[PDB]
């Protein structure tokens, strides 16, 4: 029932939740409460696949085995033409040490 | 409401307020909170036990296990040592 | 003398025990001295049916590192009498850790304890690493919580 | 020449010591001191193999200590002994179980119903719910007498086969 996202844009990073069958153009609602945005002025991507506003959230393959909250799908925003989606990677963790293998 | 989190390489983590207040470090200082101890990839990891926390604590159904990968355990650790969580 | 003891009712009350959580159990039974009694184990998943008695005080921990887990959303479990023989239920679950004591069981896991200090982190750290579980210390802890 | 060490419990006055010096006696006691618990040794043929059967018949009141629990720990097959004109002998049985399942550390013991006393007529406890009793617990149901020998030799062989087939 329940998804739990991590929406990116650059070095912007929201974590929220939603319902399965909550639409995306619902999702940019919450995100313009957030960014200040409105939904006519957002893109949203799961990889590299342009959500249609219509669709739900599940039929955009987000789910409970998918969308944990200790594991959050990625939803990456575009700002309006519309930006190239453009998500900075986060920082690297250093070289395992030895002591653990 | 909401709590912005600011990593040391400049990364900004929305997370809602409820959820920041699970660190007993980020509840005494409290919109905005910077961590120059804190990297991106470490303070998202956090961000993620934030939900897991407000979503599992006093859960009926049963726990899942919180993932840490080898890679990150020993700066999760001193981030969750400082963070209070 | 301890306040955390079964109570000698010789009621007996019919237990089922249920393993919801991703650990091997091992159900922990304080006899009517305070003293932790281990049970035989319970694998992930797994259910039985046990033979117990009224006011008896039960804990759950990992069988292998001894972290502490829930049961019925608490740290203590104690059976009443059975109504109309229907029994007891314990869900057996992982506790949510806090994200310090979770990441010390991954790092117990990974490293070996004569390497605990070996690892680039705070000196006050490695105290918390080799700081295991222990049964007896939880004891009084929730002795003191009382 | 392998040893089988066999315990028989059950509730006081069931027929434990009666069972026990029939198969090593060769004879029925009508009064045997309740409060003498002893272990017998017995040479024996068991399906052409030459055994040696320690058989510890056990008497006297309850005893839940560290050194009770590890004497009744040390054997590898269990006589769960009701007598069939006493309900409250067949409703211990559930007890004895248990507590043998709690010495062994395990559910799966080797371990036999016995239903004595079949040469009395005043049944109180019917076949058919000893079937199901053995049949959940998934251990043979034996009836025996040991004062017409019914069963005895069978009772007590079945057990040794049930810790066979548990050694394998
Ligand atoms: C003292 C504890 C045993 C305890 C207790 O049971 N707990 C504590 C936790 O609640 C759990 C529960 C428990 O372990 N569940 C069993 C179990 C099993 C598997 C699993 C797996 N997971 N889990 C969690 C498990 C739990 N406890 N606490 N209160 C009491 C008890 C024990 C019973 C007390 C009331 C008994 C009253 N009786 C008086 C009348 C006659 N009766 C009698 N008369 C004479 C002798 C015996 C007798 N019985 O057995 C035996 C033998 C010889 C055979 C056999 C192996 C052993 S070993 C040993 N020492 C023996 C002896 N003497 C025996 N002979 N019986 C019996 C029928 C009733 C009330
Ligand atoms: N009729 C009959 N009586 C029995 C049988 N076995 C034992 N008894 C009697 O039951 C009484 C108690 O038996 P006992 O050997 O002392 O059983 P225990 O207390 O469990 O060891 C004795 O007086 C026996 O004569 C049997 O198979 N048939
Ligand atoms: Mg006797």
């Amino acid at each position: 029932m329940d998804v739990f996202l991590m929406i990116r844009r650059h070095k912007t990073t929201i974590f929220t939740d939603a319902k399965e069958s909550s639409t995306v153009f619902e999702l940019k609602r919450i995100v313009e409460g957030i960014l200040k945005r409105p939904p006519d002025e957002q893109r949203l991507y799961k990889d590299d696949q342009l959500l249609d506003d219509g669709k739900t959230l599940g039929e955009c393959g987000f789910t409970s085995q998918t969308a944990r909250p200790q594991a959050p799908a990625t939803v990456g925003l575009a700002f309006r033409t519309f930006e190239a989606l453009c998500i900075e990677p986060f920082s690297s963790p250093p070289e395992l040490p030895d002591v653990m293998k | 409401m909401y709590v912005k989190l600011i990593s040391s390489d400049g990364h900004e983590f929305i997370v809602k307020r409820e959820h920041a207040l699970t660190s007993g470090t980020i509840k005494a200082m409290l919109n905005e909170v910077n961590f120059r101890e804190i990297p991106s990839h470490v303070l998202s990891k956090v961000c993620m036990y934030f939900t897991y926390k407000v979503r599992y604590t006093n859960s009926s159904t049963e726990i899942p296990e919180f993932p840490i990968a080898p890679e990150i355990a020993l700066e999760l650790l001193m981030a969750a040592n400082f963070l209070d969580c | 003398r301890p306040v955390l003891r079964s109570v000698n009712s010789r009621e007996p009350s019919q237990v089922i025990f249920c393993n919801r959580s991703p650990r091997v159990v091992l159900p922990v039974w304080l006899n009517f001295d305070g003293e932790p009694q281990p049970y035989p184990t319970l694998p992930p998943g797994t259910g039985r049916r046990i033979h117990s008695y009224r006011g008896h005080l039960w804990l759950f921990r990992d069988a292998g590192t001894h972290d502490g887990l829930l049961v019925n959303q608490t740290e203590l479990f104690v059976p009443s009498l059975n109504v109309d023989g229907q029994p007891i239920f314990a869900n057996i679950t992982l506790p949510v850790y806090t994200l310090k004591e979770r990441c010390l069981q991954v790092v117990r896991s990974l490293v070996k304890p004569e390497n605990y200090r070996r690892l680039d982190i705070v000196r006050s750290l490695y105290e918390d690493l080799e700081d295991h579980p222990n049964v007896q210390k939880d004891l009084e802890r929730l002795t003191q919580e009382r | 020449m392998t040893e089988y060490k066999l315990v028989v419990v059950g509730a006081d006055g069931v027929g434990k010591s009666a069972l026990t010096i029939q198969l090593i006696q060769n004879h029925f006691v009508d009064e045997y001191d309740p409060t003498i618990e002893d272990s017998y040794r017995k040479q024996v043929v068991i399906d052409g193999e030459t055994c040696l059967l320690d058989i510890l018949d056990t008497a006297g009141q309850e005893e839940y200590s560290a050194m009770r629990d590890q004497y009744m720990r040390t054997g590898e097959g269990f006589l769960c002994v009701f007598a069939i004109n006493n309900t409250k002998s067949f409703e211990d049985i559930h007890h004895y179980r248990e507590q043998i399942k709690r010495v062994k550390d395990s559910e799966d013991v080797p371990m036999v119903l016995v239903g004595n006393k079949s040469d009395l007529p005043s049944r109180t406890v019917d076949t058919k719910q000893a079937q199901d009793l053995a049949r959940s617990y998934g251990i043979p149901f034996i009836e025996t007498s040991a004062k017409t020998r019914q069963g005895v030799d069978d009772a007590f062989y079945t057990l040794v086969r049930e810790i066979r087939k548990h050694k394998e």
